[PDB]
């Protein structure tokens, strides 16, 4: 019973459709044409914007298909959308097989969004965990 | 084909997915027309079977990139061996489900 | 609150808790695999669970292998949607550069975590 | 929402969230190491904390040094158990072909988050019904 | 060949824990422990879980004591066993409050059955020792 | 430890009052004079308190003390007008740009970079817009 705001930066690319309920989360597409050498990264654009709720962060998984295949995963894996971030989320793909380059086309759905409640705990200095063990 | 988007589906149902919705659009700017709206019975069971053996079978849910991709595929390989619809079984369409994947 | 668990291999032992407080159990490797420097493979864990609606069951690499042999998961944040019943498998890579890895059977390769996750609609608007 | 943490490196500053709502704290590294291109190392962050029961530490790479000079963490999702009270380490791996990176002392290598994780109990079933 | 019914009684004599005093542990009658310590029925996969909460040991170490009985026959570590509780809490102290030890550890088990046959080799007992030497030895093995 | 010098140059800076911050950090005026004149070093915990007493990140007054222990001063803390500015710019730019906010590393240190690049080309952070600081600001990222 929650509102993620979603801003499409390029109408062309379907919005992200979370398909059967209960599913982890909504998969993003990819608005570029990049090809990846073995070894090789790039930053794609998603070509969509949302609006994180406060105390909650977007997350970006890879997609185990791709991972399993043809080996394609993200640099920095547990993506982290803050949210007061208001630009155009990126992914980080990387190729991780040693001699098979990957080639990405425009709609394909690189990587998936999870969206969960992060504690924004408040950090406390002590000379040692006392009362703690 | 905005038009045809909606208005046939209701039929389907005999009423008076939205990237499923915008995958027939693609084909309308494509080809022309729809070759899986008009066949639309033939989908919907066979999708129906797509979609368990995603979320009952390791090696498709671990090996899968596009669920209405693999259930074009699926139904073209099955017109090509020209077998129906109606009488296949959901086990059959495992076995061409993992050799496509 | 518990989460059902089906042994497709009985031969391994059922995920435990170990120490309460842990994230999560560790998992099972089921094969007998050896990966090449670089190489990859998708092991079974001989196990199936059913994550409850509206959580997710995350497959989180070891800090053990991964500091020592350095073997991480491809889609590292491995995800167990809630509604799949099938064997769960973990996608481990070789990230040496040149040392092999070898899993016997039974070796803990990864962990499973569960956590609630917002299950939010999405609403496209105009400009923010 | 109140997390204790030790500096066991007094140079280093205390984690901070600058501005509210970030995910998580970012920690800064207590040693000099430079990874050549595919090593590894495990870094030090010279601080620890005291995880509250019911929830799990995690350690995510920082995007920027991962998109520009490819900067990962082997355990990417990193887990900082509530029970553990130990220095806390990052498990960095140079995931660039051919440029070595060097970090240097009190540089923001990784961020720190805390998440409420479902302690569940595991019950063996024949099938599921 | 599951030897647990008597892994549980060797186990449930070492905690001095009374068959009533564990069947209010447990839920279990006496009858049904007593049962299963004698072999006459077979203990479940969800029992043992159970057995584990109320003996106070991770059911993970008895899958590992029910390990050694399918290969040598006995259990080495269930006729010591006072003497890897005694070493297992180091290495579980080491494991929660020591980086090098949390970051680089694989089984608690099988590195406790190794720095107990370290302790053997140099003929040192494992209670005249002490939690700092036991760490010291636990690094070298990481 | 000259963090009692910070405290009362920023304290100013806000235009909050001895008492007003009292308020805020929960600190007897005393105490409050006591650290800003130097017979009480602020401890660690004071500084978290103080910076979310005064609205500045906690982090950025551990740079400002060490600017003390290197050039004997602190040129952010005297220019401080320019620095709030020119950090309002830096904050929009990596919370509504991706090629900033997937590509950066610290934006108090970019923060000190665009302001030393305004005062190469003697160009004022007041009379300039964020349209052209964003585009230096994609320079100093790429390459």
């Amino acid at each position: 019973s929650t509102t993620l705001a979603i801003v499409r930066l390029d109408p062309g690319l379907p919005l992200p459709s979370r398909a059967h309920d209960g599913d982890a989360g909504v998969d993003l597409y990819s608005a570029e044409d990049v090809e990846l050498a073995p070894g090789r990264r790039a930053l794609v654009r998603t070509g969509v914007a949302v609006a994180v709720p406060f105390g909650m962060v977007g997350l970006v998984h890879p997609r185990s298909g791709l991972a399993t295949r043809v080996g394609l995963s993200i640099v920095n894996s547990p993506g982290t959308i803050d949210a007061g971030y208001r630009g155009e989320i990126k992914v980080a793909l990387i190729n991780l097989d040693p001699a098979a380059p990957i080639v990405v086309h425009r709609g394909d759905r690189i990587a998936q969004l999870l969206v969960q409640r992060v504690e924004l705990v408040e950090l406390v200095e002590v000379s040692s965990f006392d009362e703690a063990g | 084909h905005y038009g045809t988007i909606i208005k046939t589906l209701r039929k389907y149902m005999k009423l008076t997915p939205s990237y499923i919705l915008h995958r027939i659009s693609d084909e309308f700017k494509e080809k022309g027309y729809s070759p899986t709206l008009n066949d639309f019975g033939k989908f919907d069971k066979m999708y129906s079977y797509v979609n368990k053996a995603y979320y009952n079978d390791g090696d498709i849910y671990y090996s899968s990139y596009d669920l209405y991709d693999e259930t074009i595929k699926l139904l073209e390989l099955l017109k090509e061996s020209k077998i129906n619809v109606n009488d296949i079984d959901y086990d059959y369409v495992l076995k061409l489900y993992k050799q496509i994947l």
